[PDB]
């Protein structure tokens, strides 16, 4: 049956602020999606060479 | 005529994915990566390396026999 | 060149504005030949115009030694011995061959500092897109 | 293993095609010397001098 | 309806006590998925501005 | 025609990767070309400019 | 076809199977064949359960090579469990090509 | 669950990708004149007393 | 109504670079095809500068090049960008050919045959660019080509006289070498668009040698960001060789001017021709030596016909991997021998290594694939 | 199996010059577009010569 299908566990890949499965990730998402993101922005100030 | 909806026939296969903003871009790097790049080195070392050893031995024999054919004359240098 | 080699017993001393870029020693060769003169050894019977220099191709340069102690005295005051004469003229003739020397190395320093910024930042941008494929899982349910 | 030339029916392969080529191995001795400025066949005939 | 891109679509608003799901569902043939996803995402962005 | 003698490595003050030339030793070495030589050698590519 | 080297030449066959490493990616021998025109006709003639098994085994091996990883050693394909599922279908496709070629020259 | 300081200005300038289209132009400073700390202070330190603008007071206003 | 799927010019770009299906397990050895396209563009925007300030004659060629490094502004950086940028092109070309030889990419027959034409055209171009500066290596290297080019038994003596400007070393020699060097890089740019149009019919091969139609990904953004990162690492290596050692790949004797003044202490070309100069020099006949020079590059066309394995690539063939690296070590030997004088140990070595280069491709590789076929019970 | 309809390079030439649908009442004023392509090619194989000796 299709109810035998569940997502396998992704705990050894997640960011360290979303391992808790019970907190609803309100403010741990906009203060999370910035890790590789001035990485992209300070790249393009280096392309000014 | 090679576009994405027209490539091949496939049945009964399921894939699961995570968003890039939900995971860390650097997982296990020296915990997994250093044991991985060492057995990859072991798997290919007996195929690639023994040809380049024979180039080294021919190069040393070829530069050393060049000098003692030229002006290196200890004892064959008489009347 | 007609009157050149007649003044030097059948040899023309060459131009020097590219002489350290044109030999297999750089400015180490010019220094080691200006200060390396010897006397002709046993059996080497050299002709009219040959002074025995062991750092020459053919051992038989047509060159009497040009420099010795105090052929010159410098402008600010420096003991003008023979090695000091040759060391300064071999800091000349290298700037002459390569007048871009100090500009080449200062521009190479800003290159290494800008590519020390661009390269770890393009690599982590590549790492961000490819993590979708690296984390995926497959299942077969026939 | 290019034995497609070796067959008992396609021996008449070369018998319908070579009566075209009765001059075609020597058209370089007829046609290229029209532009070489040599004297390859210019001694053969008193046609040309 | 003009291009015959799908069989149907619908938008939903599923609510729970603290969270929910806000989105859309559609049915189409195998050569129309990319165009239907392109036009739907362009209507969400046309309401944000 | 038998062997040759190659020059050794002298530790010049411009030998390093980020090393400049000494700009007092070029002034002293210009006069070793000017007043001790140019009786045999031209240097037809450098000026007084 | 030598009876004295019956076991010795099977030792070199088992050694070469492990030196080649498609069994570390979970592949069978007929998964690795180069697909010319006779091979592509034999794939079209496979039954539906053997076709779907081959498609998943190839996709799982391409995904492992992207990550530069292999399978655990208890999941490697054994030497005396490798099924030559494509070889009866390929011998028949080639026999039909050689029949149409003797007819075209006789 | 207090976060780290990676919420840089993500809610302030970086969400609507208005920054990303023009970082060749707008977000382009702090890396020419702020890098007087860089190569020129390093290059003249390895070559102290060897460049021309080091031996310069000896030969003007004589 | 999607504009990148319906505009007549935008839909060509979309099918070629954006929405193109690509295998997901493509390695870093597949980076060197776009690197060759970067090196070819760079050699065009730098050869602009040099041909602007240039005069090609027997009296002024050696001084026209020394004028640029000193007098012409930003001329030292652009000249050594051009001399090292051609060494970068040749290392990205030998990696590229050895990839397609290892993974069986020559089974794409039309793409492989246009590639062999591209290998001839860049080799002949760079020969006619090293003759332009007119030093000792420019003279004595050009005058060993024409000894084997006048050995053509009928047309050869009027062939070399037609390309030497008219007699010999003169003013107009460097008006036909320079003409055959300005215009040959643009036939390469048109032969590269045709080269990719034939690859687009099948898509790319992958390191396993198995077709990958069940596991394709789009080219953007996965390989657009991976080709940009690999090109940035190439500019770092090139600018290090230009700004820190711009004479490492070169010969000092080509700073000694050209004249028939005196025989040089040695004769040797650049590093990427040393394997070819070593083969013709080990044949004591100027007709047998010019035949084995052309037979060392055009032997690549026989690679589809000599294939006897049931598999495509070399990933699962351990006995064939040993022979591939014996061939790479044989080309390292010929590059070393080709810069050595013609003396006692370097004639028996340089002529046995010329034999083994042809014995591996023609005889040893087809027999070994058959032996591996029997060991896998097919 | 018609090679000018299936070869990847030949089918571009066939759609552009051979099998292209064209109006039947086209005049001599429609000749000058291919004449401009002849004049541009001629100015390239003649500007070769002049920039050589220049
Ligand atoms: C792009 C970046 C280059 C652009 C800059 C241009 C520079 C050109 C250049 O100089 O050459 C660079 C180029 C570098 O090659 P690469 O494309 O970066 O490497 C390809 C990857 O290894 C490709 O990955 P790979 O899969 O081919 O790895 C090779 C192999 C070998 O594995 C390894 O040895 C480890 C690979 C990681 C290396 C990390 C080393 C850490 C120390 O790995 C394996 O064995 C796995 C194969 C499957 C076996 C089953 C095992 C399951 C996995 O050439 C060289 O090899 C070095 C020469 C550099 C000087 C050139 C002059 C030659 C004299
Ligand atoms: C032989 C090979 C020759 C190539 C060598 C270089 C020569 C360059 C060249 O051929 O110029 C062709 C030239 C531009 O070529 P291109 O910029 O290199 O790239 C082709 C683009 O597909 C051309 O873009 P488009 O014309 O399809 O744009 C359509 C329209 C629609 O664009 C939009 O409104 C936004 C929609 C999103 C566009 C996303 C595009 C996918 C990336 O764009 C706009 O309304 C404003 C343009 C936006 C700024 C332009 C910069 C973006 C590129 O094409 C034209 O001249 C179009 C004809 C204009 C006549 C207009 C008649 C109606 C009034
Ligand atoms: C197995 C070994 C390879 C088997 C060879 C057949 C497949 C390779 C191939 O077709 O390349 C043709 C071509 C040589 O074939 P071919 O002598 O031109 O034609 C006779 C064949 O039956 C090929 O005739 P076809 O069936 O391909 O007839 C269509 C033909 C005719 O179509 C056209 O070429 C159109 C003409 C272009 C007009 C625009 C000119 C622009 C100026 O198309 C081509 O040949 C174009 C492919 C070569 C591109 C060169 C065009 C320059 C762009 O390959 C090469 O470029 C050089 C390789 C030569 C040695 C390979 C064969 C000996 C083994
Ligand atoms: C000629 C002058 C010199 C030319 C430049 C020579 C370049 C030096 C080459 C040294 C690079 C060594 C690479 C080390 C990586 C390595 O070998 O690991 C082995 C690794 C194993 O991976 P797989 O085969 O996919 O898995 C098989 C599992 N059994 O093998 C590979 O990476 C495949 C090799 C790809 C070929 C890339 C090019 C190799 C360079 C050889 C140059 C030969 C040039 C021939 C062209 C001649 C043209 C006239
Ligand atoms: C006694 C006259 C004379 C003097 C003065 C002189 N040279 Fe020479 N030198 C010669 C001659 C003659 C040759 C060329 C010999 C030949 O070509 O066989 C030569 C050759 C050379 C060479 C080339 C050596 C080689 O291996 O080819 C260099 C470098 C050189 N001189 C540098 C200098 C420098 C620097 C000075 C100034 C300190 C100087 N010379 C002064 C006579 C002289
Ligand atoms: C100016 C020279 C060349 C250019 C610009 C060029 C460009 C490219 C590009 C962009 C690709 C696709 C990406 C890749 O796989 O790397 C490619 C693939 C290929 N090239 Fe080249 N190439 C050149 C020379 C050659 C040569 C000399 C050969 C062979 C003798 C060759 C044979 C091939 C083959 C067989 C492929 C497909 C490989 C595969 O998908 O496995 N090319 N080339
Ligand atoms: C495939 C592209 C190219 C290759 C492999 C190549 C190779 C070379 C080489 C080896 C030299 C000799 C440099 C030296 O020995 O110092 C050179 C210089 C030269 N090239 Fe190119 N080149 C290419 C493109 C071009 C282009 C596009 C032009 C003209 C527009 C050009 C014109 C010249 C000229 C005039 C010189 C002489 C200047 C000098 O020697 O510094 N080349 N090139
Ligand atoms: C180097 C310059 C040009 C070349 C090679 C060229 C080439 C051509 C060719 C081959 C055609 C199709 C045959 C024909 O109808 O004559 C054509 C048609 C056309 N050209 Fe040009 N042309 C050039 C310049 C121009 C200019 C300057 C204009 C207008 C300002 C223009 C506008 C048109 C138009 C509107 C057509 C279609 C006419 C019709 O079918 O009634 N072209 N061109
Ligand atoms: C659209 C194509 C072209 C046009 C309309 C054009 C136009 C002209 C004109 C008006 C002159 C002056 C002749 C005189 O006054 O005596 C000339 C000559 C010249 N052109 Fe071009 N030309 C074209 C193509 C080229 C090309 C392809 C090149 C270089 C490869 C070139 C380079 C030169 C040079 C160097 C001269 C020297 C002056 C002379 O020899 O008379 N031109 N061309
Ligand atoms: C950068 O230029 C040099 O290295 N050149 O030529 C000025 C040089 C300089 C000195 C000595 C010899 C050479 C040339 O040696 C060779 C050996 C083989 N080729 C060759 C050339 C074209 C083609 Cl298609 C195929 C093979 N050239």
């Amino acid at each position: 049956s299709h109810t035998d299908i569940r997502v396998p566990d992704f705990s050894d890949y997640r960011r360290a602020e979303v391992l808790d499965s019970t907190k609803s990730s309100k403010e741990s998402s906009d203060a999370r999606k910035g890790f590789s993101y001035l990485i992209t922005a300070t790249t393009t100030v280096g392309v000014a060479y | 005529g090679r576009e994405f909806g027209h490539l091949t026939r496939m049945r009964h296969v399921i894939t699961y994915s995570l968003s890039p903003f939900e995971q860390r871009a650097f997982p296990h790097y020296f915990t997994k990566g250093i044991p991985n790049v060492l057995r990859r080195t072991r798997a290919c070392i007996l195929r690639v390396a023994p040809p380049f050893v024979v180039f080294y031995l021919v190069y040393t024999w070829g530069t050393q026999e060049f000098e003692k054919s030229k002006r290196k004359n200890p004892a064959a240098y008489e009347n | 060149p007609e009157a050149a080699r007649a003044a030097n017993n059948g040899a023309l001393p060459p131009d020097l504005s590219y002489i350290v870029r044109a030999r297999h020693g750089g400015e180490d060769y010019v220094f080691s030949l200006l200060t390396g003169y010897c006397e002709p050894p046993t059996g080497v019977s050299l002709r009219e115009g040959l002074y025995f220099n062991p750092y020459f191709p053919g051992q038989a340069i047509a060159m009497a030694p040009p420099i010795y102690n105090e052929v010159l005295e410098f402008d600010d005051g420096t003991p003008a011995t023979m090695s000091q004469v040759a060391k300064d003229v071999c800091t000349f003739l290298r700037w002459a061959s390569e007048p871009e020397h100090d500009h080449r190395k200062r521009m190479g320093l800003k290159m290494l500092m800008m590519m020390g910024l661009l390269l770890p930042l393009v690599y982590a941008m590549k790492r961000h897109k490819w993590s979708v494929l690296k984390s995926r899982k497959l299942a077969y349910r026939p | 293993m290019l034995s497609r030339f070796l067959g008992p029916r396609y021996r008449e392969l070369a018998r319908n095609w070579i009566p075209t080529a009765s001059m075609w191995g020597a058209v370089g001795a007829v046609g290229l010397v029209w532009a070489t400025d040599w004297r390859l066949i210019l001694d053969w005939v008193p046609y040309i001098n | 309806a003009t291009r015959k891109l799908c069989q149907s679509f619908q938008t939903f608003n599923i609510c729970y006590a603290e969270t929910g799901l806000l989105g859309a569902h559609f049915v189409c043939d195998n050569m129309s998925i990319d165009d239907m996803m392109f036009f739907l995402q362009g209507q969400w962005m046309r309401l944000c501005t | 025609t038998d062997l040759e003698l190659h020059a050794p490595s002298y530790p010049w003050s411009h030998r390093g990767l980020l090393s400049s030339l000494d700009h007092t030793s070029i002034r002293r070495g210009f006069q070793v070309y000017k007043q001790v030589c140019s009786s045999c050698h031209s240097m037809d590519y450098v000026a007084y400019r | 076809a030598v009876a004295a080297s019956s076991k010795w030449l099977e030792g070199i066959r088992k050694w070469y199977y492990n030196a080649a490493g498609f069994n570390k990616l979970g592949l069978m021998r007929d998964d690795t064949i180069y697909e010319d025109d006779d091979v592509k006709e034999a794939i079209r003639r496979l039954p539906e359960n053997l076709y779907n098994d081959r498609v998943f085994r190839i996709k799982r091996a391409l995904d492992l090579t992207m990550r530069q990883q292999i399978l655990p050693k208890e999941q490697w394909t054994k030497y005396e469990e490798d099924k030559f599922y494509l070889e009866p279908y390929l011998k028949e496709v080639i026999r039909e090509r050689k029949e149409r070629e003797e007819w075209a020259k006789k | 669950a207090a976060p780290t300081l990676t919420a840089r200005l993500y809610s302030l300038l970086f969400r609507r990708t208005s920054t990303f289209a023009l970082t060749i132009a707008v977000g382009a400073l702090f890396f020419e004149r702020a890098f007087d700390q860089g190569a020129d202070a390093i290059y003249e330190h390895i070559n102290q007393g060897k460049l021309w603008k080091h031996i310069k007071h000896k030969y003007e206003n004589k | 109504t999607n504009i990148r799927k319906s505009h007549p010019l935008m839909k060509i770009i979309n099918n070629a670079f954006i929405d193109l299906p690509a295998p997901s397990n493509i390695s870093s050895w597949w980076n060197f095809g776009s690197l060759l396209g970067i090196c070819l563009i760079l050699q065009i925007l730098t050869g602009l500068f040099l041909a602007m300030h240039y005069t090609s004659d027997t009296t002024t060629a050696f001084s026209s090049v020394t004028h640029i490094c000193r007098d012409v502004n930003y001329g030292w950086v652009i000249r050594y960008l051009h001399a090292n940028g051609a060494s970068m092109f040749f290392i990205c070309l030998f990696i590229h050919v050895g990839r397609g030889l290892y993974y069986g990419s020559y089974m794409f027959l039309e793409t492989w045959n246009i590639g062999v034409v591209l290998l001839f055209t860049v080799m002949a171009t760079a020969f006619m660019g090293y003759v332009l500066p007119w030093g000792q290596m420019s003279f004595w290297g050009a005058t060993v080509i024409t000894n084997l080019l006048s050995a053509i038994p009928y047309i050869g003596t009027d062939l070399v006289e037609w390309i030497w400007g008219g007699f010999s070393v003169d003013k107009a020699t460097l008006t036909r070498f320079f003409a055959f060097h300005f215009i040959l890089p643009f036939i390469i740019t048109a032969l590269a668009a045709v080269h990719l149009l034939f690859l687009h019919e099948t898509g790319s091969n992958n390191p396993t040698g198995i077709s990958s139609d069940m596991d394709k990904i789009p080219f953007h953004p996965y390989y657009t960001i991976k080709d940009i990162l690999g090109a940035l690492f190439m500019m770092l290596i090139l600018l290090i060789l230009v700004l820190f050692s711009p004479d490492l790949l070169g010969d000092p004797d080509n700073y000694t001017p050209a004249n028939p003044l005196n025989t040089p202490p040695h004769i040797k070309p650049e590093w990427y021709f040393l394997f070819a100069y070593a083969i013709l020099r080990s044949i004591p006949n100027k007709l047998g030596g010019v035949l084995a020079l052309v037979a060392s590059i055009l032997i690549l066309i026989l690679m589809p016909m000599l294939h006897t394995s049931k598999q495509r690539s070399m990933m699962f063939r351990p006995l064939s991997q040993c022979l591939f690296w014996m061939l790479v070590a044989d080309l390292i030997t010929l590059t070393w021998i080709g810069g050595q004088p013609v003396e006692h140990p370097f004639i028996i070595i340089g002529q046995l290594a010329s034999i083994l280069y042809f014995l591996i491709i023609l005889v040893l590789m087809p027999i070994t694939s058959i032996i591996e076929n029997n060991l896998l019970k097919w």
